[PDB]
């Protein structure tokens, strides 16, 4: 089989510049040309430029004309896609995905690699601001409860969320992080009978690893 | 009438310097047939073999448009001297010699239909480049091939497509033309390939030669199969018959190196 | 006329001093064309009976961009085709035998195009490959058989014929070799240079076989020899034969 | 310059046939587009599937094949499975460069359909000292995952300052999301009532709060 | 020896469009170059076009642009011949005729099929009327009494009619059909001895195969 | 554009020599026209005879051959057979075209010339119901195949309402044909007197009925 | 649009025949690249090889200078037929 193991996922500020490597293997790396595609949440797919590990030459998009440069080793039968005068538009993940013909452009995707996350911000480490979700004005209880807890407002990610030190192991929902701008945010809920709470108390465990920060928080609803 | 149609496309501005214009501004797409007549002096030496064959062209040139279906004007009129049309900078990258074909008018061929759809027919005489391995000789199968691309004009501009319906033809006995081999297939491919100056899009026709075994079966491996089994019959011989076991050696070795030779 | 030749694979005009055309406007406004031509026509030809082979070569001519609708090519009433002098004998390797002027008019993707051809055919001088090779195969496979006749007892006699007839025989063999063409298939010369290069390497071969049991010393294996010395007068002369029968019956067309 | 279009998302069955387009903005797509369909996985997974002319990626399940139906790029697969069930890209050769599409959400059910559980949630009066108020509504438990979301709060018709995560697999293959609120401490008190309303396979769900 | 054969004769309604076959058999069926002849009543034969085996290549009648279509399938030795827009004017019986010369155009005709009946009517099956004709009054005996059946205003063609259930078979004559209005007419007559009429009853069977009809009629003298 | 044209029939005994032309409207028959001749048997059958530049379908009698006399095509019969005895069609070549003559019926007489037996028939008085009246004209028994039937009312012959039918060969090798007269029944009350005329071989054969 | 900026570029007086101007009358420097298709028919007997080869050269022609970089326009032209430039 063949693979495409990309560098691991990175962390920069505005104005600096880094380069993605993505090191072929199982098959001969001189006779497949090399895509590279950009995943934003923004926008769509946008594809950056081929090069030719042969010739080594190479066809940008006209959109990233200077912003990403490809290179290629051929010794270790690397990749390397280098993006100069980072900004927070260019924070996406990078993916390198081979064309399927030997030694010709066939023009058509075969396989690809794991993908490399690049995240750019110009936000400091800032542990995260918990704050109880809970249930207000509640209608009528029927054998069911669901509760909440909003971690908001933390950088960078991620974190991990679990209810009373991993006792609460089943329904425990986490949902995807939707971050404001310079901060990110997301929250939980879960799932227990109805009569051990307030009776009982939960507790929701947020830990920040990127501060060292490891704070627990009670629920107090009337 | 003819004549009088070519002169009022070639009144109006035109540039053959020009590229045709496109609906989006996407490439000029050429549908490329192409006619084999013959191949011909097969090199191992130099890695070249030689081969005759008619190029085929089509384009759409709407400036060369003059015409409607329903109308008292002939569908196609054949380009007159004198008048130039833009035309693809086709040429065949692994062609090491190429000449055409002068005697009384040269042989080519330009039709402009009435849509604006150009035809272009020209006859050429390749010596194409052809690597060949003799590892299994004389079990061996070679493939030869005949590359087509544009020189100048990256993928944006032209864009190469064989014909949809017999993109090769052979001619009509061609597979019997090569004394030492016999084609059993040939194919139509791409060939586009991404270069230090651009994109060029790229067509390659392949034939494949198989050589003869039949040839090499009764000249060298029978007779020396039977060469080496009568070797053999001398063990079956008394030691005391030194005029029978010596003269059944020396002659089987004699006649095995006028074999190789 | 926007004339060519269609399987032209090379081809030149003359133009040595003044290039050699000749146009000449008639009365009437009939036009002759006359003009001087070198070609290079491509002629597939087959040797499977090398060398009693014959070969027909082609000139065809036709128009290149009109179609029927505008030209038509006709051969000329009297004498269409017109030979120099001594064209027969220009020819080293061929005899020409016969000259043919025909139509080749075809229907193609482009049209209908009208075309001309005039053929030739060739027959091999076969006098030579006659009298140089078959004749002294003939005479030596026939050398070869009175070593039968011979006694066991001379192995001077019967060794020499053997070895001697064989090393002749390649020896013809070789020079037969070089004016052949180099040619992958099976020609007719390759199979009747075999069949004489075993006639003569199994009457040596005979002579091994009778040498060895009658060495061993016993009335029963001494007199077998001669048997097989008797049979041998005859075998090899009848399989000869048939072979010969064989032979020109599948290369006499 | 140009705009790939392909359906927002598509559900089909195992066995059956689901045909997925992908249209051009520029017109037909032609044979010079060389319609590309690219798979994707969760987890950020990538596999090719058929390309260029007549091209297919090594190992890709004979169901597949590409086609131009209309006027614009058609990927089906014949018999589906339930590994099927991924993000289909279109991406169409446009001149000298690759555009790709929206994507296709191609849903193969392996479970019956579940109507999503819906509750929201008031802000905690911890962070409203900030002057700074967020409603969370969280969405569990629907298949398969498109799942649109309305506010009505105060008036009736929302406009902006609203944020909404994508569907999330849960560990019993159903799909969760949730729907947050950006809104002043002054928002909170002024504004009567409150309403989160989300519409899974034609069904309309609403919650009410004070 | 050679063969052509054709496909059978086809019945279709004006607007849609049929494909004839010509299946060759006895020689090399790409060297010899295949020509289509249509003949109607009304005109004369019209040549349509010609088609090589071998490139594909075909030539039509300036008259048959797009009316027809010449196509050809190498590997079961047939020439197809597809008609677009059939109307009525189409109806005709169509050969194909095979060129005489070796991988050349010798422009001269060499074999022929048995012809393919194409009939393109807007007409529904209508069944046959059977009139019975005799000898007006006075102008009696001299010769022997000639009788017959008129078949008048069906469609289509054939029908078959027989006298007395096939019993006599002298004198039976049954002409070609003629359509008038897009429905086919027909006579048949016979001929007896005037010494057996009206004296012993003869009846003429009419039967119409598509009609599933079969109608007897007896002549009786004004 | 272009029409050609052929004699209409033509007689000939068997062993004698019979030719026929075949003639061009532009012009005189060149080379470049390639003059093919087609002969039709009975019951759709075709094949070719002589063509293009100086060929010869393979089967072709030497009794058959092509010329160029005057300034248009020839077929000539020499030495005509019975089985010879059929419908001729000539084609000439116009650049890109092809165009056939009327064809020539040639008749070879295998039997003595007979005179076609007649008979005329009146509507029936079912079919008068139908406000339709037919006359049938019956042709049978004559030989060659070459008729030409006119239908006259009160003494004058119609132009509107007749057909006839093509002379179609019998079992017994004679020929046969049908006419018919199609009118109102209203009009074939009021004319007293209708009459079938028809011609072989420059002899008249009339027929008449009066209601 | 590349056929407009070519005639303008032959419109002034310009001449192929001369040798492009430098910044400080320096040589005209071409930078060379080499792409060999085919090695073939090597003869060691005339001392000899054939050789087929894609020859690239670049220099600097100040006057053929058409625009600046931040422009609406193409930043290179196809030289067309009919205008010639020192090489
Ligand atoms: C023992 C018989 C030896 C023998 O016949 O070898 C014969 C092969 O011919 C055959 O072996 C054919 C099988 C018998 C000898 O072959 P040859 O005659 O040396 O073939 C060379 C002839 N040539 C130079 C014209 C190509
Ligand atoms: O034995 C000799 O074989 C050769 C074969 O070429 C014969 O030659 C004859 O037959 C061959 C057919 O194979 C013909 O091509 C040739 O034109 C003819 O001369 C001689 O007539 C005969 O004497
Ligand atoms: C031509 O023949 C080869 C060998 O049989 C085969 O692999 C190839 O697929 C053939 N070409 C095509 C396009 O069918
Ligand atoms: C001339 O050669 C041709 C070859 O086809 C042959 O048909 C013809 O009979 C020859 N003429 C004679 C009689 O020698
Ligand atoms: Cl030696």
């Amino acid at each position: 089989e063949v693979q495409l193991q990309q560098s691991g996922p990175e962390l920069v500020r505005p104005g600096a510049s880094m380069k993605i490597s993505c090191k072929a293997s199982g098959y001969s790396f001189t006779g497949y040309t090399m895509n590279w595609v950009k995943q934003s949440h923004g926008k769509n797919l946008e594809w950056i430029g081929l090069i030719n590990p042969y010739n080594g030459g190479t066809s940008y998009n006209q959109k990233f004309k200077g912003k990403a440069t490809l290179t290629v080793d051929k010794s270790s039968s690397t990749a390397y896609m280098e993006l100069l005068s980072l900004t927070s538009e260019d924070s996406a993940v990078y993916y390198c995905a081979r064309d399927g013909d030997y030694y010709r452009y066939g023009r058509y995707f075969d396989y690809w690699g794991q993908g490399t996350t690049l995240t750019v911000s110009s936000a400091k480490t800032t542990p995260p601001s918990v704050y109880p979700l809970a249930p207000g004005s509640a209608a009528q209880t029927n054998s069911m409860v669901t509760l909440g807890c909003l971690v908001k407002g933390y950088f960078p990610e991620p974190v991990t969320v679990t209810w009373n030190s991993g006792s609460l192991s089943s329904g425990v929902h986490t949902f995807p992080a939707v971050l404001q701008s310079d901060l990110y945010t997301l929250s939980s809920s879960v799932t227990v009978p109805s009569s051990t709470w307030p009776s009982e108390t939960v507790t929701c465990n947020v830990a920040h690893p990127a501060s060292s920060t490891k704070v627990d928080k009670k629920i107090v609803p009337r | 009438s003819d004549s009088k149609i070519l002169a009022h496309l070639f009144t109006s501005g035109y540039d053959f310097r020009v590229r045709p214009p496109t609906d989006n501004g996407g490439p000029v797409v050429v549908s490329v047939n192409m006619l084999l007549r013959t191949i011909s002096k097969i090199d191992v030496v130099n890695m070249e073999y030689s081969a005759q064959l008619t190029l085929r062209e089509s384009w759409i040139d709407k400036r060369l448009s003059y015409g409607v279906k329903g109308d008292g004007q002939p569908d196609f009129v054949i380009l007159t001297v004198g008048h130039q049309i833009w035309m693809p900078d086709t040429f065949f990258p692994n062609e090491k010699q190429a000449y055409k074909h002068t005697i009384d008018k040269p042989n080519v061929l330009i039709r402009i239909h009435n849509d604006g759809t150009v035809l272009y027919s020209v006859r050429i005489s390749l010596v194409l480049s052809c690597p060949m391995y003799l590892q299994y000789y004389p079990m061996d199968v070679q493939q030869c091939s005949i590359d087509l691309a544009s020189y100048a004009y990256t993928t944006k501009d032209i864009e190469y497509l064989w014909k949809e319906h017999s993109p090769l033809q052979l001619k009509v006995g061609l597979s019997s033309s090569l004394p030492s081999f016999q084609l059993t297939n040939t194919s139509t491919t791409y060939c586009t390939s991404v270069t230090n100056t651009g994109i060029y899009s790229c067509l390659r026709t392949t034939i494949q030669l198989k050589r003869e075994f039949s040839f090499y079966l009764l000249q060298l491996y029978i007779p020396s199969c039977m060469l080496v089994i009568v070797s053999w019959v001398s063990f079956w011989f008394d030691r005391t018959a030194i005029p029978a076991r010596v003269t059944l050696g020396v002659t089987t070795l004699l006649t095995m190196t006028a074999q190789s030779a | 006329p926007d004339t060519f030749f269609p399987n032209e694979k090379q081809a030149y005009k003359h133009t040595i001093d003044k290039p050699n055309v000749l146009i000449r406007i008639h009365n009437d406004g009939t036009v002759l064309y006359s003009v001087r031509i070198s070609l290079v026509l491509s002629c597939p030809m087959y040797l499977q009976y090398y060398p009693m082979d014959v070969q027909q070569c082609s000139i065809d001519l036709a128009s290149y961009a009109y179609t029927t609708k505008d030209i038509e090519y006709l051969w000329k009433e009297h004498s269409p085709l017109q030979l120099k002098v001594g064209l027969s004998s220009s020819l080293p390797s061929f005899q020409l035998t016969n000259t043919s002027t025909t139509y080749c008019t075809s229907v193609t993707n482009t049209g209908i195009y009208s075309c001309l051809r005039t053929t030739i055919q060739l027959k091999r001088e076969f006098s030579f490959y006659l009298l140089q090779l078959y004749i002294p195969s003939c005479m030596l496979v026939i050398v070869s058989w009175v070593s039968f006749w011979f006694d066991r007892t001379a192995i001077p006699a019967r060794v020499t014929l053997g070895v001697t007839t064989l090393l002749t025989m390649t020896a013809q063999s070789a020079g037969i070799n070089s004016q052949l063409p180099p040619v992958s298939y099976i020609k007719a010369i390759d199979v009747w240079i075999g069949a004489c290069m075993t006639f003569i390497f199994c009457a040596l071969l005979e002579f091994a076989l009778v040498n060895h049991i009658a060495n061993a010393g016993t009335t029963e294996w001494n007199d077998i020899s001669k048997r097989v010395d008797l049979i041998s007068r005859a075998l090899f002369p009848v399989l000869f034969f048939v072979f010969n029968i064989l032979y020109w019956s599948r290369f006499g067309h | 310059q140009a705009v790939v279009t392909q359906e927002s998302a598509l559900t089909t069955s195992p066995g059956e046939t689901v045909t997925l387009t992908c249209r051009s903005s520029t017109g037909a797509v032609t044979t010079i587009n060389f319609a590309n369909w690219v798979q994707e996985k969760p987890d950020h997974l990538f596999t090719g599937l058929i390309g260029g002319i007549n091209n297919r990626a090594p190992g890709v399940p004979a169901r597949f094949s590409g086609s131009l139906i209309g006027d614009k790029a058609a990927l089906t697969i014949t018999g589906a499975q339930t590994e099927d069930e991924a993000i289909y890209f279109c991406a169409l050769w446009y001149s000298n460069h690759w555009v790709f599409g929206g994507g296709t959400k191609l849903t193969v059910l392996g479970q019956p359909k579940s109507s999503p559980s819906v509750t929201l949630f008031p802000p905690s009066s911890e962070e409203l000292e900030t002057n700074k108020a967020t409603l969370v509504c969280t969405i569990t438990d629907f298949y398969p995952g498109v799942v649109t979301v309305d506010w009505k709060v105060d008036g009736t018709p929302v406009t902006q300052g609203m944020e909404t995560t994508q569907p999330s697999k849960q560990s019993n293959n159903k799909y969760m999301a949730s729907s947050y609120l950006t809104l002043t401490a002054r928002a909170w008190e002024r504004h009567s009532s409150y309403s989160c309303q989300v519409t899974h396979e034609g069904h309309t769900v609403e919650k009410s709060l004070s």
